[PDB]
């Protein structure tokens, strides 16, 4: 149907916009443990 | 304590301004093939094509990463010298490297004992960090960019948990829709290097690579397409179809 | 996996093989980096998590293990081409012995391929010479037939 | 790592030149200049002052302990002449053109019992691995591509322990068979 | 075995052409498609909340070793 | 002094490495959810 379709676009806005907030996170969440272990292989 | 704090800002003054002195005086003194720049407290180079390194004392983008570097990584400078390495064990002897008095006389090679004294001071020591900080990103943006662009065959990127400078390990996945037990294919374990990215192939073959983000782009459409080959494959063996001939490469 | 589980599984693979010594130090956080000496031949580095190897650094027996201290050191590479050759191939061998079902038989099947490697600089090749183009002995053992045939060799 | 020390006897240094053609047929870099000398003494002893080995002094004798000192051991010597008979005969330096072959550093030069040059020696140590005897099978058909039809069948060195290191040590012993011929004949 | 695979082979190939076949007039392909969407959304939020209490509970332990200092 | 503040060092890196330990596998379950996204 093509409500049905309009439907499933709408989820996949809300997924897709929801996997962005996803995205920053493993970017953020990469960028802790990219940061400390740099910090730490150096630590004299 | 008031006192205590106003003295502790001072100290972090007269360490911060030896920094910047010893990475000042390196610039110039020395050359890497690289174009270092001096300015009145701005240090200005290039170590990659389209990177620049502003490391400027900020007297009264941060990344935070390779500023505290600096401060923890000039100590290991100041510790070479009166440290406890030096003395002797035998109680009798001239002070020494411990490292480097067992090296003589336990007949070490050329090649060795001059690469231990080669260290390379202050500045390489962190413009080579810098030139894998960023071409870690240009890597990994890439990587995370292609598997939002192309939704065909699914990108999987198992980044590793010890990732000292100089170095970092990447683990590849390419597998299709959900299939993940019936197809499982080739994954490449990629190596970002200093100057270059560094992968070993799934079958074995050994590619050693290009530095800029487009190769890298490259060789992921490359191994893309051979992917979605190798599926074939895969179901003609656990499908009722039997193989016919195989073209690899080409 | 539980920090102690590891411990009780690498101990289990010394068993197994009388040549191979392992050694836990456990510098970094509940990430086994196990040391493995394959009799007199050739070292090796390898760091896990979690009972799940991803790294192999195959240092010779001549070249040194550790910087400074006790630190292991994993990422100093070989000096030479032919423990070079080996650690891309132990890179890459590490991962068709992965069956993420299992995260026994991984560690295992890895080390029966460690421990086919006490031959090297012995062995021919069933296809050619011992010897190859280059400068490398076979540094390469198939991983169901363990065969001989080098790098070049398919 | 391990080594396979050896001579391979007209026109004695058109042979080197040759024999360097050889090795360069196979492709190897001038990676620099190897210089390898030899003292001898009276009671003997020999200290081997090997290139390479920049710190080392590698004190010998025929069959018996060998230590490893660093370069300032030859301050001892020539101080401790008195008790001693300092350079009895005649020291045997060979040095040569440094040839390291994709990790083999094979290196040939012409041993000069100064200035007469009569001998040809070839160097052979393969870095790798410490163990020597039970690989020994490796460095022969290295060998066979660079000389010709006259390989050393085996070094002698090697007393064949169940447990085998090989180290830098006994190469210096091997050198100075070399030397021994060399001295012994011509 | 070879007999246990081909037998077997042939019996999902027989619903997997219904599927393609069942695919071109019911809606229901598309239906099991809301829910599959859904229940990756339902998982993805509950792996969030895995993640956020835990990011708490670790942002206290760290302000709490820094009131220490 | 020297005694008592290189305790502190350790027992607050002794933490930090844990922070790290736990993120890393945190890291790791996330991770994969990004790349299972599908149609998006
Ligand atoms: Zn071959």
């Amino acid at each position: 149907a093509s409500e049905e379709r309009r439907e499933i676009a709408e989820v996949n806005k809300k997924l897709k916009q929801k996997n962005q907030q996803l995205k920053q996170i493993m970017d953020q969440l990469r960028n802790l443990i990219w940061d400390i272990n740099a910090m730490l292989a150096m630590r004299n | 304590p008031h006192w205590q704090t106003k003295l502790e800002a001072a100290q972090n003054v007269l360490l911060c301004k030896e920094i910047f002195a010893q990475l000042s005086r390196e610039a110039v003194q020395i050359k890497s093939q690289v174009p270092h720049i001096v300015v009145k407290n701005q240090i200005i180079s290039q170590p990659f094509p389209s990177l620049q390194l502003s490391i400027s004392l900020c007297h009264s983008d941060h990344l935070y990463v390779l500023e505290h570097n600096l401060h923890l990584l000039i100590r290991e400078f100041h510790k070479q010298t009166l440290s406890s390495i030096m003395m002797p064990h035998p109680a009798s002897a001239p002070f020494g490297h411990k490292r480097m008095r067992l090296s003589g006389p336990q007949a070490f090679d050329k090649n060795e004992i001059n690469s231990l004294q080669s260290s390379e001071g202050l500045l390489e020591k962190i413009i080579k960090q810098a030139k894998h900080i960023f071409l870690r990103s240009r890597a990994a943006a890439t990587i995370d960019s292609l598997a939002s662009r192309i939704e065909d065959p699914q990108i999987q990127a198992h980044w590793s948990n010890i990732n000292d400078v100089y170095e970092s390990s990447v683990k590849v996945l390419i597998t299709s829709q959900g299939y993940e037990q019936i197809c499982k294919s080739i994954q490449l374990q990629l190596n970002i290097g200093v100057e270059q990215i560094r992968v070993v192939h799934r079958d074995g073959r050994v590619i050693t690579l290009s530095y800029q983000e487009q190769e890298l782009q490259d060789f992921l459409l490359s191994q893309m397409s051979q992917h979605q080959v190798h599926a074939v494959q895969q179901l003609a063996k656990v499908m009722g179809w039997q193989v016919l001939s195989f073209s690899n490469h080409v | 996996l539980p920090p102690q589980y590891v411990d009780d599984v690498i101990s289990r693979i010394d068993r197994m093989f009388p040549e191979m010594s392992i050694h836990l130090s456990r510098p970094n956080g509940t990430s086994a980096m196990l040391l493995v000496t394959l009799g007199k031949v050739l070292k090796v580095i390898v760091v896990m998590r979690s009972l799940f190897i991803d790294r192999t650094i195959v240092k010779g027996y001549n070249e040194n293990v550790y910087t400074e201290d006790g630190k292991l050191d994993i990422w100093s590479k070989s000096n030479y081409q032919v423990f070079q050759k080996v650690t891309d191939h132990a890179t890459t061998a590490l991962l068709h012995y992965q069956l993420p079902q299992m995260p026994d038989v991984v560690v295992r099947s890895f080390m029966t391929w460690l421990r086919s490697y006490i031959k090297l600089f012995q062995a021919p090749c069933q296809r050619c010479g011992k010897f190859l183009q280059d400068g490398l002995p076979p540094t390469w053992r198939d991983f169901r037939t363990l065969e001989a045939f080098h790098d070049t060799c398919r | 790592g391990v080594t396979c020390v050896s001579q391979m006897p007209k026109s004695v240094q058109q042979t080197v030149e040759l024999l360097t053609r050889k090795l360069e047929m196979l492709g190897a870099e001038k990676q620099g200049t190897f210089c390898v000398d030899c003292e001898t003494y009276h009671t003997l002893m020999y200290v081997m002052h090997n290139s390479e080995y920049p710190l080392s002094c590698f004190a010998l004798f025929e069959n018996g302990p060998c230590l490893i000192a660093d370069t300032n051991f030859d301050v001892l010597m020539v101080k401790l002449k008195g008790f001693f008979q300092s350079a009895k005969a005649s020291k045997i330096e060979t040095r040569g053109t440094r040839y390291q072959y994709c990790d083999f550093l094979v290196k040939v030069g012409t041993v000069t019992m100064g200035p007469s040059a009569r001998g040809i020696s070839v160097e052979v140590e393969y870095g790798p691995c410490v163990v020597a005897s039970d690989c020994w099978s490796l460095l022969l058909e290295f060998l066979q591509s660079f000389l010709g039809s006259h390989t050393p069948g085996a070094p002698a060195v090697f007393g064949n322990r169940h447990d085998a290191v090989y180290g830098p040590a006994d190469t210096m012993v091997q050198y100075m068979e070399l030397f021994n011929k060399i001295r012994k004949q011509q | 075995q070879k007999f246990l695979d081909i037998a077997r082979q042939t019996e999902c190939f027989f619903l997997q052409k219904r599927l393609q076949l069942s695919v071109q007039k019911p809606e229901q392909v598309i239906k099991e498609d809301v829910s599959e969407l859904r229940n990756e959304l339902q998982r993805k939020d509950a792996l969030v909340q895995k993640h956020l209490t835990k990011l708490r509970h670790w942002q206290q332990v760290l302000e709490d070793i820094n009131v220490q200092h | 002094r020297n005694q008592q503040l290189r305790t502190l060092q350790e027992e607050c890196d002794r933490k930090l490495i844990t922070l790290r330990d736990e993120i890393s596998i945190d890291l790791y379950e996330l991770e994969e959810e990004y790349y299972s996204s599908s149609s998006s």
